[PDB]
């Protein structure tokens, strides 16, 4: 039982759980047809905005560590993510949607503090609730 | 000038900040 | 996929292997022995890559993003007309002055941009050619 | 900053940055 240094500095480096607060965290695999998405091997000199390895290593037992509340997007645990630039700019910089560029990227599970589901359709399709919040300055009660 | 107080006082987070929070208060009030 | 070249220094040569073999390749070759001929014109021979693409039909694609790995080598760097028995003799020795930022041209695409990257990439057929040249006198850890 | 960060930060400074910041330096915007 080495528990090889492949798990040791790649078991999170306890990072992104405490880095770019370790929640909102969500969907979408360790890899499928390698042509398209991208800033794959291009996030300026690192892959600080992607991940490297190991579904069995960390996710099975890593632990509860470092949070924000519950859950649930679409589904549950098999393969996940890493970034600081979540739901709004999570999708003007990566992972467009439905199906995608390449052939239709697939699946994962989330947990932030905004109460609800899917994480694909309404939250993650270049939704400019930044440029449609100068719409609220007179809405819902005013004369 | 004031595209910079109204594009940067709401990008204390590029993501859900007050950003996703008057989508949830346009939601709460009719 | 669809890849080959056109070269060497200037006065492009569509020879029996370098451009008359454009049949079931792209075939609009009267005006596009001239729209590449300013994209390898007035640069100088050391390698000068050629990027060529695929289509549904017949013409009009891109050229190149960088000529590295022996080019910014044998202009003035490393004095590397790196003679036969490729050289454990110092056929020519340098530092990272005509290697590191002679080409920040490298930065378009080798997937790592910050310069211990495609700098030391192109010090592959330059630096480790027998005389592994030097980047410093070895930083002095402390 | 949803629930209480700007729930009543309004009751103290009301009618002074709301009858301003729709028709003052929201005047200055974009």
């Amino acid at each position: 039982m080495p528990n090889k240094r492949n798990v040791e500095l790649l078991a999170t480096l306890k990072e992104n759980l405490e880095r770019a607060q370790g929640s909102f965290f969500l969907v979408n695999y360790q890899g499928l047809p390698a042509k398209e998405t991208h800033a794959l091997r291009q996030a300026l000199k690192q892959n600080g905005a992607r991940l490297f390895v190991a579904k069995n290593t960390l996710i099975r037992l890593a632990l509860k560590e470092l949070g924000l509340p519950e859950l649930d997007g679409l589904q549950g645990p098999s393969a996940v993510y890493e970034d600081p630039v979540a739901a709004a700019k999570t999708l003007v910089q990566f992972a467009k949607s439905n199906p995608k560029g390449i052939p239709q990227v697939k699946s994962g599970l989330l947990q932030g503090q905004i109460l609800t589901a899917k994480d694909v359709e309404a939250l993650a399709e270049l939704p400019t609730m930044d440029e449609l919040r100068a719409e609220l300055v007179g809405v819902l009660q005013a004369p | 000038m004031a595209l910079d107080i109204e594009r940067i006082k709401e990008e204390l987070s590029q993501a859900t900040v007050l950003e996703l929070k008057q989508l949830i208060d346009a939601l709460k009030e009719a | 996929a669809v890849v080959k070249l056109q070269l060497p220094a200037g006065k492009a040569t569509p020879a029996p292997p370098v451009g008359p073999a454009l049949g079931q390749h792209g075939a609009n070759i009267m005006e596009f022995v001239k729209a590449f001929n300013a994209a390898t014109a007035n640069m100088g021979d050391a390698i000068v890559p050629v990027e060529i693409t695929i289509y549904a039909d017949r013409s009009f694609t891109f050229v190149t993003k960088t000529p590295p790995a022996s080019y910014l080598i044998r202009k003035a760097a490393g004095l590397e007309k790196g003679a036969h028995k490729p050289g454990r003799e110092k056929v020519g020795r340098i530092t990272w002055e005509q290697v590191l930022e002679i080409a920040k041209q490298k930065m378009p695409d080798l997937n790592t941009t910050d310069l211990e990257a495609a700098a030391r990439m192109i010090a592959g057929s330059a630096r480790s050619m027998g005389v592994e040249v030097v980047g410093a006198p070895e930083v002095k850890d402390a």
